[PDB]
Protein backbone atom coordinates (compact mmCIF):
# COMPACT_ATOMS: atom_id res chain seq x y z
CA UNK A 1 0.00 0.00 0.00
CA UNK A 2 1.24 3.48 -1.09
CA UNK A 3 -0.03 5.87 1.64
CA UNK A 4 1.90 3.78 4.19
CA UNK A 5 4.91 4.02 1.93
CA UNK A 6 4.89 7.82 1.43
CA UNK A 7 4.77 8.08 5.19
CA UNK A 8 8.23 6.42 5.53
CA UNK A 9 9.73 8.30 2.55
CA UNK A 10 8.62 11.91 2.31
CA UNK A 11 10.99 12.67 -0.51
CA UNK A 12 9.26 10.13 -2.76
CA UNK A 13 5.97 11.89 -2.39
CA UNK A 14 7.65 15.10 -3.47
CA UNK A 15 9.21 13.23 -6.36
CA UNK A 16 5.86 12.03 -7.58
CA UNK A 17 4.32 15.51 -7.39
CA UNK A 18 7.20 16.83 -9.48
CA UNK A 19 6.94 14.05 -12.04
CA UNK A 20 3.38 14.88 -12.86
CA UNK A 21 3.98 18.57 -13.25
CA UNK A 22 5.32 19.76 -16.63
CA UNK A 23 6.58 23.04 -15.15
CA UNK A 24 8.92 20.99 -12.83
CA UNK A 25 9.92 18.51 -15.54
CA UNK A 26 10.80 21.40 -17.86
CA UNK A 27 12.79 23.04 -15.04
CA UNK A 28 14.76 19.80 -14.68
CA UNK A 29 15.42 19.70 -18.42
CA UNK A 30 16.68 23.32 -18.35
CA UNK A 31 18.98 22.33 -15.50
CA UNK A 32 20.25 19.46 -17.63
CA UNK A 33 21.15 21.84 -20.46
CA UNK A 34 22.96 24.14 -18.06
CA UNK A 35 24.93 21.31 -16.42
CA UNK A 36 25.77 19.83 -19.83
CA UNK A 37 27.24 23.26 -20.90
CA UNK A 38 29.14 23.17 -17.55
CA UNK A 39 30.57 19.73 -18.30
CA UNK A 40 31.24 19.64 -22.04
CA UNK A 41 31.35 23.33 -22.78
CA UNK A 42 33.55 24.80 -20.08
CA UNK A 43 37.14 24.25 -19.21
CA UNK A 44 38.20 25.66 -15.77
CA UNK A 45 34.86 24.91 -14.11
CA UNK A 46 34.37 21.47 -15.58
CA UNK A 47 35.30 18.45 -13.53
CA UNK A 48 35.24 16.48 -16.77
CA UNK A 49 37.75 18.75 -18.47
CA UNK A 50 40.03 18.69 -15.40
CA UNK A 51 39.94 14.89 -15.12
CA UNK A 52 40.94 14.56 -18.79
CA UNK A 53 43.68 17.14 -18.52
CA UNK A 54 44.83 15.26 -15.43
CA UNK A 55 45.08 11.84 -17.11
CA UNK A 56 46.99 13.29 -19.99
CA UNK A 57 49.36 15.14 -17.69
CA UNK A 58 50.07 12.05 -15.61
CA UNK A 59 51.19 10.21 -18.73
CA UNK A 60 53.37 13.08 -19.87
CA UNK A 61 54.81 13.64 -16.44
CA UNK A 62 55.59 9.96 -16.18
CA UNK A 63 58.05 10.30 -19.04
CA UNK A 64 59.49 13.62 -17.90
CA UNK A 65 60.44 11.75 -14.65
CA UNK A 66 62.05 8.68 -16.27
CA UNK A 67 62.89 9.49 -19.94
CA UNK A 68 66.36 10.73 -19.12
CA UNK A 69 67.29 7.47 -17.38
CA UNK A 70 66.04 5.20 -20.09
CA UNK A 71 68.34 3.34 -22.47
CA UNK A 72 67.74 3.18 -26.21
CA UNK A 73 69.70 2.39 -29.30
CA UNK A 74 70.36 0.07 -32.16
CA UNK A 75 69.14 0.30 -35.70
CA UNK A 76 65.92 0.46 -37.70
CA UNK A 77 64.73 -3.14 -37.54
CA UNK A 78 64.97 -3.16 -33.76
CA UNK A 79 68.39 -4.87 -34.08
CA UNK A 80 71.74 -4.14 -32.36
CA UNK A 81 73.90 -1.40 -33.81
CA UNK A 82 77.72 -1.31 -33.92
CA UNK A 83 78.02 2.47 -33.62
CA UNK A 84 74.73 4.44 -33.82
CA UNK A 85 73.88 7.67 -32.02
CA UNK A 86 70.33 8.89 -32.61
CA UNK A 87 69.23 12.02 -30.81
CA UNK A 88 65.66 13.10 -30.32
CA UNK A 89 65.04 16.78 -29.79
CA UNK A 90 62.66 18.49 -27.42
CA UNK A 91 62.84 15.46 -25.06
CA UNK A 92 63.68 15.60 -21.35
CA UNK A 93 67.23 14.29 -21.21
CA UNK A 94 69.91 14.50 -18.59
CA UNK A 95 70.73 18.22 -18.39
CA UNK A 96 69.54 18.61 -21.92
CA UNK A 97 66.51 19.25 -24.11
CA UNK A 98 67.32 16.10 -26.10
CA UNK A 99 67.46 12.36 -25.45
CA UNK A 100 70.25 10.37 -26.91
CA UNK A 101 69.87 6.79 -27.98
CA UNK A 102 73.42 5.54 -28.28
CA UNK A 103 73.52 2.09 -26.71
CA UNK A 104 75.26 -0.31 -29.05
CA UNK A 105 75.70 -4.05 -29.27
CA UNK A 106 72.89 -4.88 -26.85
CA UNK A 107 69.75 -6.23 -28.48
CA UNK A 108 66.82 -3.77 -28.15
CA UNK A 109 64.09 -5.37 -26.15
CA UNK A 110 62.76 -6.11 -22.74
CA UNK A 111 65.07 -4.97 -19.93
CA UNK A 112 67.21 -3.77 -22.77
CA UNK A 113 67.40 -0.66 -24.77
CA UNK A 114 64.24 0.76 -26.32
CA UNK A 115 64.29 0.24 -30.08
CA UNK A 116 64.37 3.32 -32.24
CA UNK A 117 61.06 2.05 -33.74
CA UNK A 118 59.52 2.31 -30.27
CA UNK A 119 61.21 5.55 -29.40
CA UNK A 120 59.83 7.14 -32.61
CA UNK A 121 56.24 6.08 -31.58
CA UNK A 122 56.81 7.30 -28.10
CA UNK A 123 58.37 10.53 -29.26
CA UNK A 124 55.65 11.39 -31.79
CA UNK A 125 52.95 10.97 -29.16
CA UNK A 126 54.98 13.08 -26.74
CA UNK A 127 55.56 15.93 -29.17
CA UNK A 128 51.87 16.06 -29.98
CA UNK A 129 50.79 16.05 -26.35
CA UNK A 130 53.28 18.72 -25.28
CA UNK A 131 52.16 20.93 -28.20
CA UNK A 132 48.44 20.52 -27.34
CA UNK A 133 49.00 21.14 -23.61
CA UNK A 134 50.99 24.23 -24.47
CA UNK A 135 48.21 25.66 -26.68
CA UNK A 136 45.44 24.59 -24.25
CA UNK A 137 43.00 21.71 -24.52
CA UNK A 138 39.62 22.66 -25.85
CA UNK A 139 36.39 22.01 -24.01
CA UNK A 140 35.21 18.39 -24.41
CA UNK A 141 32.51 19.27 -26.87
CA UNK A 142 35.03 20.69 -29.36
CA UNK A 143 35.94 17.76 -31.57
CA UNK A 144 37.26 19.67 -34.67
CA UNK A 145 40.23 21.62 -33.39
CA UNK A 146 43.62 20.69 -34.78
CA UNK A 147 47.19 21.65 -33.96
CA UNK A 148 50.46 21.87 -35.83
CA UNK A 149 53.43 19.83 -34.54
CA UNK A 150 57.12 19.98 -35.50
CA UNK A 151 60.00 17.86 -34.30
CA UNK A 152 63.48 16.82 -35.26
CA UNK A 153 65.93 13.99 -34.68
CA UNK A 154 69.52 13.35 -35.81
CA UNK A 155 71.54 10.25 -36.76
CA UNK A 156 75.29 9.77 -36.74
CA UNK A 157 77.91 7.08 -36.54
CA UNK A 158 79.01 4.51 -39.10
CA UNK A 159 76.24 2.16 -40.15
CA UNK A 160 73.39 4.14 -38.59
CA UNK A 161 70.34 3.40 -40.76
CA UNK A 162 67.71 5.34 -38.70
CA UNK A 163 67.75 8.37 -41.03
CA UNK A 164 68.14 6.61 -44.40
CA UNK A 165 65.64 6.94 -47.32
CA UNK A 166 64.47 3.34 -46.78
CA UNK A 167 63.21 4.24 -43.21
CA UNK A 168 62.41 7.86 -43.59
CA UNK A 169 60.40 7.45 -46.85
CA UNK A 170 62.29 10.35 -48.42
CA UNK A 171 63.75 9.96 -51.93
CA UNK A 172 66.93 12.03 -51.50
CA UNK A 173 68.76 11.78 -48.14
CA UNK A 174 69.99 15.40 -48.56
CA UNK A 175 67.20 17.92 -49.21
CA UNK A 176 64.54 15.31 -50.09
CA UNK A 177 61.01 15.49 -48.69
CA UNK A 178 57.93 13.35 -48.53
CA UNK A 179 54.32 14.20 -47.81
CA UNK A 180 52.08 11.41 -46.50
CA UNK A 181 48.57 11.56 -45.13
CA UNK A 182 46.80 9.48 -42.58
CA UNK A 183 43.21 9.17 -41.34
CA UNK A 184 43.02 9.52 -37.51
CA UNK A 185 39.80 10.54 -35.59
CA UNK A 186 37.97 10.49 -39.00
CA UNK A 187 40.32 13.40 -39.80
CA UNK A 188 43.05 13.65 -42.48
CA UNK A 189 46.45 14.46 -40.92
CA UNK A 190 49.21 15.59 -43.28
CA UNK A 191 52.84 14.82 -42.46
CA UNK A 192 55.83 16.49 -44.15
CA UNK A 193 59.17 14.76 -43.78
CA UNK A 194 62.38 16.42 -44.88
CA UNK A 195 65.99 15.24 -44.67
CA UNK A 196 69.24 17.19 -44.68
CA UNK A 197 72.93 16.25 -44.25
CA UNK A 198 75.46 18.35 -42.33
CA UNK A 199 79.07 17.26 -42.88
CA UNK A 200 81.77 16.59 -40.28
CA UNK A 201 83.57 19.77 -41.53
CA UNK A 202 80.78 22.23 -42.16
CA UNK A 203 80.33 25.74 -40.78
CA UNK A 204 78.84 25.87 -37.24
CA UNK A 205 79.03 22.14 -36.45
CA UNK A 206 79.95 21.59 -32.77
CA UNK A 207 79.56 17.81 -32.89
CA UNK A 208 82.88 17.16 -34.61
CA UNK A 209 81.03 14.53 -36.78
CA UNK A 210 78.86 14.05 -39.87
CA UNK A 211 75.10 13.64 -39.40
CA UNK A 212 71.60 13.53 -40.92
CA UNK A 213 68.69 15.60 -39.55
CA UNK A 214 65.09 14.59 -39.99
CA UNK A 215 62.20 17.04 -39.66
CA UNK A 216 58.59 15.98 -39.28
CA UNK A 217 55.85 18.55 -39.71
CA UNK A 218 52.30 17.37 -38.91
CA UNK A 219 49.31 19.61 -39.80
CA UNK A 220 45.69 18.96 -38.97
CA UNK A 221 46.43 16.85 -35.90
CA UNK A 222 43.21 16.50 -33.93
CA UNK A 223 43.36 18.09 -30.51
CA UNK A 224 40.06 16.70 -29.20
CA UNK A 225 40.06 14.93 -25.85
CA UNK A 226 39.41 11.53 -27.43
CA UNK A 227 42.42 12.08 -29.76
CA UNK A 228 44.83 13.35 -27.13
CA UNK A 229 43.84 10.49 -24.82
CA UNK A 230 44.70 8.08 -27.62
CA UNK A 231 48.09 9.77 -27.76
CA UNK A 232 48.71 9.36 -24.01
CA UNK A 233 47.66 5.76 -24.31
CA UNK A 234 50.31 5.17 -27.02
CA UNK A 235 52.90 6.85 -24.81
CA UNK A 236 52.37 4.88 -21.69
CA UNK A 237 51.68 1.61 -23.52
CA UNK A 238 54.70 1.96 -25.72
CA UNK A 239 56.81 2.36 -22.55
CA UNK A 240 55.13 -0.45 -20.71
CA UNK A 241 55.33 -2.91 -23.65
CA UNK A 242 58.89 -2.03 -24.67
CA UNK A 243 59.75 -2.11 -20.98
CA UNK A 244 63.30 -0.88 -21.36
CA UNK A 245 66.18 -0.76 -18.93
CA UNK A 246 66.68 2.45 -16.99
CA UNK A 247 69.22 3.73 -14.45
CA UNK A 248 68.94 6.95 -12.45
CA UNK A 249 71.10 9.71 -10.97
CA UNK A 250 69.70 10.61 -7.55
CA UNK A 251 70.71 14.15 -6.59
CA UNK A 252 72.21 15.01 -3.25
CA UNK A 253 69.48 15.53 -0.56
CA UNK A 254 66.53 16.08 -2.90
CA UNK A 255 64.17 13.09 -3.20
CA UNK A 256 65.29 9.42 -3.37
CA UNK A 257 64.14 7.17 -6.29
CA UNK A 258 63.51 3.44 -5.85
CA UNK A 259 64.82 1.26 -7.24
CA UNK A 260 67.85 3.03 -8.82
CA UNK A 261 68.72 0.70 -11.85
CA UNK A 262 65.89 -1.69 -13.26
CA UNK A 263 63.20 -1.86 -16.01
CA UNK A 264 60.47 0.60 -16.79
CA UNK A 265 57.43 -1.74 -16.58
CA UNK A 266 58.69 -2.40 -13.02
CA UNK A 267 56.79 0.68 -11.88
CA UNK A 268 53.68 -1.43 -11.98
CA UNK A 269 51.55 0.54 -9.56
CA UNK A 270 52.31 3.87 -11.33
CA UNK A 271 51.73 2.50 -14.82
CA UNK A 272 48.51 0.67 -13.88
CA UNK A 273 47.31 3.89 -12.36
CA UNK A 274 48.03 6.02 -15.39
CA UNK A 275 46.41 3.38 -17.60
CA UNK A 276 43.33 3.33 -15.44
CA UNK A 277 43.11 7.11 -15.49
CA UNK A 278 43.29 7.11 -19.29
CA UNK A 279 40.73 4.30 -19.49
CA UNK A 280 38.31 6.20 -17.19
CA UNK A 281 38.87 9.47 -19.14
CA UNK A 282 38.04 7.75 -22.43
CA UNK A 283 34.80 6.34 -20.96
CA UNK A 284 34.03 9.77 -19.53
CA UNK A 285 34.52 11.49 -22.87
CA UNK A 286 32.34 8.85 -24.46
CA UNK A 287 29.36 10.20 -22.48
CA UNK A 288 29.51 13.42 -24.57
CA UNK A 289 27.72 11.72 -27.49
CA UNK A 290 24.99 10.38 -25.22
CA UNK A 291 24.37 13.92 -24.01
CA UNK A 292 24.45 15.36 -27.51
CA UNK A 293 22.14 12.69 -28.88
CA UNK A 294 19.57 13.33 -26.11
CA UNK A 295 19.16 17.12 -26.11
CA UNK A 296 16.68 18.26 -23.48
CA UNK A 297 15.58 21.63 -24.80
CA UNK A 298 12.21 20.86 -26.39
CA UNK A 299 9.62 21.85 -23.72
CA UNK A 300 7.12 19.07 -22.84
CA UNK A 301 3.51 18.87 -21.70
CA UNK A 302 0.12 17.31 -22.47
CA UNK A 303 -1.49 16.41 -25.80
CA UNK A 304 -4.13 18.67 -27.32
CA UNK A 305 -4.42 21.25 -24.50
CA UNK A 306 -5.56 18.58 -22.05
CA UNK A 307 -3.55 17.82 -18.92
CA UNK A 308 -0.27 16.03 -18.83
CA UNK A 309 -0.55 12.31 -18.28
CA UNK A 310 2.58 10.77 -16.67
CA UNK A 311 1.54 7.34 -17.94
CA UNK A 312 1.15 8.13 -21.70
CA UNK A 313 2.68 11.50 -22.59
CA UNK A 314 6.19 10.76 -21.43
CA UNK A 315 8.16 9.16 -24.25
CA UNK A 316 10.89 11.86 -23.79
CA UNK A 317 11.76 10.23 -20.48
CA UNK A 318 14.09 7.46 -21.78
CA UNK A 319 16.24 10.19 -23.36
CA UNK A 320 16.08 12.39 -20.27
CA UNK A 321 17.21 9.50 -18.16
CA UNK A 322 19.96 8.52 -20.54
CA UNK A 323 21.24 12.10 -20.54
CA UNK A 324 21.02 12.57 -16.81
CA UNK A 325 22.76 9.20 -16.28
CA UNK A 326 25.52 10.12 -18.70
CA UNK A 327 26.11 13.39 -16.93
CA UNK A 328 26.27 11.64 -13.57
CA UNK A 329 28.64 9.08 -15.01
CA UNK A 330 30.97 11.84 -16.28
CA UNK A 331 31.09 13.38 -12.86
CA UNK A 332 31.85 10.11 -11.10
CA UNK A 333 34.57 9.07 -13.50
CA UNK A 334 36.11 12.54 -13.32
CA UNK A 335 36.20 12.01 -9.56
CA UNK A 336 37.53 8.51 -9.95
CA UNK A 337 40.41 9.78 -12.14
CA UNK A 338 41.55 12.12 -9.41
CA UNK A 339 41.33 9.48 -6.68
CA UNK A 340 43.49 7.12 -8.70
CA UNK A 341 46.52 9.47 -8.49
CA UNK A 342 45.76 11.77 -5.51
CA UNK A 343 48.63 11.24 -3.00
CA UNK A 344 46.35 11.77 -0.04
CA UNK A 345 45.30 8.12 -0.48
CA UNK A 346 48.50 6.66 -1.78
CA UNK A 347 50.97 4.58 0.12
CA UNK A 348 54.57 3.42 0.17
CA UNK A 349 56.81 3.72 -2.85
CA UNK A 350 53.93 4.84 -5.12
CA UNK A 351 53.09 7.86 -3.00
CA UNK A 352 56.77 8.81 -2.79
CA UNK A 353 56.94 8.68 -6.64
CA UNK A 354 53.95 11.02 -7.03
CA UNK A 355 54.81 13.61 -4.31
CA UNK A 356 58.59 13.71 -4.89
CA UNK A 357 58.70 13.47 -8.72
CA UNK A 358 55.46 13.31 -10.64
CA UNK A 359 53.84 16.29 -8.94
CA UNK A 360 56.98 18.36 -9.13
CA UNK A 361 58.75 20.61 -11.62
CA UNK A 362 62.45 21.48 -11.72
CA UNK A 363 62.18 24.13 -14.52
CA UNK A 364 63.35 27.66 -13.72
CA UNK A 365 56.07 27.81 -13.20
CA UNK A 366 57.12 27.63 -16.87
CA UNK A 367 54.10 27.21 -19.26
CA UNK A 368 52.67 23.74 -20.01
CA UNK A 369 54.48 21.76 -22.72
CA UNK A 370 57.90 23.33 -22.02
CA UNK A 371 61.03 21.18 -22.04
CA UNK A 372 64.23 22.52 -20.50
CA UNK A 373 67.58 21.13 -19.49
CA UNK A 374 66.09 20.85 -15.97
CA UNK A 375 62.86 19.04 -16.85
CA UNK A 376 64.29 15.52 -16.27
CA UNK A 377 63.26 13.67 -13.05
CA UNK A 378 60.27 15.93 -12.47
CA UNK A 379 56.77 15.80 -13.99
CA UNK A 380 56.51 19.35 -15.27
CA UNK A 381 52.92 18.63 -16.14
CA UNK A 382 50.97 20.67 -13.59
CA UNK A 383 49.87 17.57 -11.65
CA UNK A 384 49.48 19.12 -8.16
CA UNK A 385 47.61 22.08 -9.74
CA UNK A 386 45.32 19.91 -11.83
CA UNK A 387 44.38 17.78 -8.81
CA UNK A 388 43.53 20.98 -6.99
CA UNK A 389 41.42 22.36 -9.88
CA UNK A 390 39.58 19.16 -10.30
CA UNK A 391 38.60 19.31 -6.61
CA UNK A 392 37.73 22.97 -6.88
CA UNK A 393 35.54 22.30 -9.90
CA UNK A 394 33.73 19.42 -8.15
CA UNK A 395 33.08 21.54 -5.11
CA UNK A 396 31.49 24.22 -7.38
CA UNK A 397 29.36 21.52 -8.99
CA UNK A 398 27.42 20.88 -5.75
CA UNK A 399 24.08 22.24 -7.04
CA UNK A 400 24.37 20.79 -10.55
CA UNK A 401 25.04 17.32 -9.19
CA UNK A 402 21.87 17.50 -7.16
CA UNK A 403 19.93 18.76 -10.20
CA UNK A 404 21.22 15.89 -12.31
CA UNK A 405 20.16 13.38 -9.70
CA UNK A 406 16.74 15.02 -9.45
CA UNK A 407 16.40 14.94 -13.20
CA UNK A 408 17.45 11.31 -13.19
CA UNK A 409 14.80 10.50 -10.60
CA UNK A 410 12.03 12.30 -12.39
CA UNK A 411 12.85 10.57 -15.65
CA UNK A 412 13.13 7.24 -13.91
CA UNK A 413 9.72 7.76 -12.32
CA UNK A 414 8.28 8.51 -15.75
CA UNK A 415 9.95 5.58 -17.46
CA UNK A 416 8.38 3.42 -14.75
CA UNK A 417 4.89 4.79 -15.05
CA UNK A 418 5.11 4.22 -18.81
CA UNK A 419 5.42 0.36 -18.79
CA UNK B 1 31.59 4.04 4.34
CA UNK B 2 29.75 5.72 7.18
CA UNK B 3 28.22 9.14 7.57
CA UNK B 4 26.89 10.21 10.97
CA UNK B 5 25.49 13.70 11.43
CA UNK B 6 24.68 15.26 14.82
CA UNK B 7 24.23 18.64 16.53
CA UNK B 8 20.79 19.70 15.32
CA UNK B 9 17.89 20.91 17.39
CA UNK B 10 15.10 23.36 17.84
CA UNK B 11 16.42 26.96 18.12
CA UNK B 12 15.19 30.54 17.88
CA UNK B 13 15.48 32.77 14.87
CA UNK B 14 18.66 34.75 15.30
CA UNK B 15 20.21 31.63 16.81
CA UNK B 16 23.25 29.53 16.00
CA UNK B 17 24.08 25.78 15.91
CA UNK B 18 27.13 23.76 15.21
CA UNK B 19 26.53 20.62 13.17
CA UNK B 20 29.12 17.83 13.16
CA UNK B 21 29.66 14.88 10.84
CA UNK B 22 31.81 11.81 11.46
CA UNK B 23 32.80 10.39 8.11
CA UNK B 24 34.85 7.31 7.47
CA UNK B 25 38.31 7.82 5.98
CA UNK B 26 37.41 5.96 2.81
CA UNK B 27 34.83 8.71 2.14
CA UNK B 28 36.57 11.63 3.64
CA UNK B 29 40.25 11.42 2.78
CA UNK B 30 41.35 13.32 -0.34
CA UNK B 31 37.75 14.22 -1.06
CA UNK B 32 35.64 17.31 -1.40
CA UNK B 33 33.03 17.20 1.37
CA UNK B 34 29.79 19.10 1.79
CA UNK B 35 26.51 19.79 3.56
CA UNK B 36 23.02 19.26 2.22
CA UNK B 37 19.57 19.85 3.51
CA UNK B 38 16.10 18.60 2.80
CA UNK B 39 13.23 20.85 3.85
CA UNK B 40 9.48 20.02 3.97
CA UNK B 41 7.90 19.58 0.51
CA UNK B 42 11.26 19.84 -1.22
CA UNK B 43 13.96 17.60 -2.51
CA UNK B 44 17.49 17.67 -1.20
CA UNK B 45 19.31 20.99 -1.71
CA UNK B 46 23.10 21.56 -1.78
CA UNK B 47 24.28 24.04 0.86
CA UNK B 48 28.09 24.12 1.15
CA UNK B 49 31.32 22.35 0.22
CA UNK B 50 34.99 22.36 1.11
CA UNK B 51 38.01 20.96 -0.70
CA UNK B 52 40.66 18.82 1.04
CA UNK B 53 42.86 21.90 1.14
CA UNK B 54 40.28 23.86 3.11
CA UNK B 55 38.60 26.02 0.48
CA UNK B 56 34.90 26.47 1.23
CA UNK B 57 31.98 27.51 -0.99
CA UNK B 58 28.31 28.15 -0.30
CA UNK B 59 24.84 28.25 -1.77
CA UNK B 60 23.42 31.73 -2.23
CA UNK B 61 20.70 30.96 0.40
CA UNK B 62 23.32 30.61 3.19
CA UNK B 63 26.34 32.56 2.03
CA UNK B 64 27.40 35.03 4.72
CA UNK B 65 25.71 33.16 7.54
CA UNK B 66 27.15 29.61 7.53
CA UNK B 67 30.76 28.44 7.74
CA UNK B 68 31.81 24.97 6.71
CA UNK B 69 35.07 23.55 8.04
CA UNK B 70 36.98 20.29 8.11
CA UNK B 71 39.35 18.52 10.47
CA UNK B 72 41.64 16.27 8.44
CA UNK B 73 43.25 14.68 11.48
CA UNK B 74 39.89 13.13 12.59
CA UNK B 75 37.71 12.98 9.40
CA UNK B 76 35.22 15.48 10.83
CA UNK B 77 33.11 17.95 8.93
CA UNK B 78 31.50 20.93 10.63
CA UNK B 79 28.85 23.49 9.74
CA UNK B 80 28.57 26.59 11.88
CA UNK B 81 25.16 28.12 11.33
CA UNK B 82 24.45 31.71 12.38
CA UNK B 83 21.53 34.11 12.01
CA UNK B 84 19.11 31.25 11.57
CA UNK B 85 15.75 31.90 9.85
CA UNK B 86 12.62 29.71 9.82
CA UNK B 87 13.50 28.90 6.15
CA UNK B 88 16.63 27.04 7.37
CA UNK B 89 14.35 24.43 8.93
CA UNK B 90 15.31 21.03 7.40
CA UNK B 91 17.13 17.72 7.82
CA UNK B 92 20.87 18.36 7.32
CA UNK B 93 23.19 15.71 5.80
CA UNK B 94 27.01 15.53 5.03
CA UNK B 95 28.36 13.56 2.09
CA UNK B 96 31.37 13.66 -0.15
CA UNK B 97 31.22 15.36 -3.55
CA UNK B 98 30.31 13.69 -5.84
CA UNK B 99 27.96 11.80 -3.50
CA UNK B 100 28.44 8.38 -1.98
CA UNK B 101 25.14 6.58 -2.79
CA UNK B 102 24.16 5.83 0.89
CA UNK B 103 23.18 8.76 3.04
CA UNK B 104 23.40 8.90 6.82
CA UNK B 105 20.36 9.57 8.99
CA UNK B 106 20.84 13.37 9.04
CA UNK B 107 20.20 15.73 11.92
CA UNK B 108 17.00 17.79 12.26
CA UNK B 109 17.21 21.57 12.48
CA UNK B 110 14.09 23.47 13.43
CA UNK B 111 14.11 27.25 13.58
CA UNK B 112 10.95 28.65 15.13
CA UNK B 113 9.15 31.44 17.07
Amino acid sequence: NLSKLLTRYSTLNTLIKLSADPSAINAARENLGASAKNLIGDTKNSPAYQAVLLAINAAVGFWNVLGYATQCGGNANGQESTSSTTIFNNEPGYRSTSITCSLNRYKPGYYGPMSIENFKKLNEAYQILQTALNKGLPALKENNGTVSVTYTYTCSGEGNDNCLPKVTGVDNQNGGTKTKTQTIDGKTVTTTISSKVVDSQAKGNTTRVSYTEITNKLDGVPDSAQALLAQASTLINTINTACPYFSVTNKSGGPQMEPTRGKLCGFTEEISAIQKMITDAQELVNQTSVINEHEQSTPVGGNNGKPFNPFTDASFAQGMLANASAQAKMLNLAHQVGQTINPDNLTGTFKNFVTGFLATCNNKGSPPGTVTTQTFASGCAYVEQTITNLNNSIAHFGTQEQQIQQAENIADTLVNFGS
Amino acid sequence: VQLQESGGGLVQPGGSLRLSCAASGSIFSGNVMGWYRQAPGKLREWVAAITPQGVPNYADSVKGRFTISRDNAKNMLYLQMSSLKPEDTALYYCNRLPNYRSWGQGTQVTVSS
